[PDB]
């Protein structure tokens, strides 16, 4: 297509 | 209540919003569903959590960037620039406090209140949530205001824990998630890594011992969280 | 809250990935009624590109769903998705009317005759945002905005082929986005590919004209024009 352009529990 | 508003259309909207990655819409729909005052299905409970986790999470992420900038900025000593950043960090804090308050109110006055003693997982899930959002308040708080949130987070995690010991397999994803975040509380908020490691290890070992208690529905989620426990364990240890 | 503070806030907002804040900041800068620096102009473009882009993305996901579930045929589930799409549409169109307004009342109107880079930049923007409108419009509404997008792209094209070098990144970017307009919106693959290849080959012909300041910008766009042609031809 292109045009110019230490953890805790996880959901 | 549901006789007035279609409860199932609301949940559908929430699913829809999740896919458009419109998490304010999503939380709004799930707040409303909660407010019908019926108890939340396991899916609905997830929708609610994901919605608010992304709404508060966006502020958290921005806060950490802006905080880091304030530290470097201050170093320079440019008055006007520092005040710009401190003002902006505060704007974001107040959005963050407001989202946490919305969640906590929901929890205390609708979610926790409604469920039975028999419904044990719901009770731990919501009690853990309460822990998390006081922890999110704790991350940006200072002085007296901070101690109060820390204590509140503590209290909420501590009770979530007792109920899970007595009534949940050490391999239950929720009892595992709780151990994860509670340990994170000890490391990051209390700056008590001794307790952090102990709790994260205690939970991990207990899970391993009973490795028989895994069902086809659990093994994916139980082991994934046991890894995180370990990942934090390894890290903090070093 | 003078001009240099506004820009400082736009910069902070970008680090925070708070693009509404960033758009609001640069909108206030634009409304001070003085020309934009290249930094400021890119801050403006980036802010609204992410603001509208969030909506474009949402709309597609929602649009994709409408098609798939119109099949299942429930007439109240179909109705809800249609509503949600329309909610998103009106947000997106509102962002676009806002940018276009900045463009016609401030940015474009404030170019002197000799500010060609600026005009090509702002006419290409105008072009872009009427295109965003065209992606979600239908009927005579679509025809009207598609026409507007074309009219802006086309004038930017001519000023750029007369006043800028083929390797110029604003000229190259115009070509890429304009080629996209031809492909996606006007459904004219042939006219798309010709425009993409011509701008690419013209750039190669004069590759020596890349200055140190923007060869990275020019070279990446050249990379995209190619990626496009590959994809568009290959089918």
């Amino acid at each position: 297509r292109q045009s110019v352009l230490k953890v805790s529990l996880a959901p | 209540m549901g006789s007035m508003v279609d409860r199932e259309q609301l949940v559908q909207k929430a699913r829809l919003a999740e896919q458009a990655e419109r998490y304010d819409d999503m939380a709004a729909a799930m707040k409303n569903v909660t407010e019908l005052n019926e108890p939340l299905s396991n899916e609905e409970r997830n929708l609610l959590s994901v919605a608010y986790k992304n709404v508060v999470g966006a502020r958290r992420s921005s806060w950490r960037v802006i905080s880091s900038i304030e530290q470097k900025t201050s170093a320079d000593g440019n008055e006007k620039k520092i005040e710009m950043v401190r003002a902006y960090r505060e704007k974001i804090e107040k959005e963050l406090e407001a989202v946490c308050q919305d969640v906590l109110s929901l929890l205390d006055n609708y979610l926790i209140k409604n469920c039975s003693e028999t419904q044990y997982e719901s009770k731990v899930f919501y009690l853990k949530m309460k822990g998390d959002y006081y922890r999110y308040l704790a991350e940006v708080a200072t002085g007296e205001k901070r101690a109060t949130v820390v204590e509140s987070s503590e209290k909420a995690y501590s009770e979530a824990h007792e109920i899970s010991k007595e009534h949940m397999q050490p391999t239950h994803p929720i009892r595992l998630g709780l151990a994860l975040n509670y340990s994170v509380f000890y490391y990051e908020i209390q700056n008590a890594p001794e307790q952090a490691c102990h709790l994260a290890k205690t939970a991990f070992d207990d899970a391993i011992a009973e490795l028989d208690t895994l069902n086809e529905d659990s093994y994916k989620d139980s082991t994934l969280i046991m890894q995180l426990l370990r990942d934090n364990l390894t890290l903090w240890t070093s």
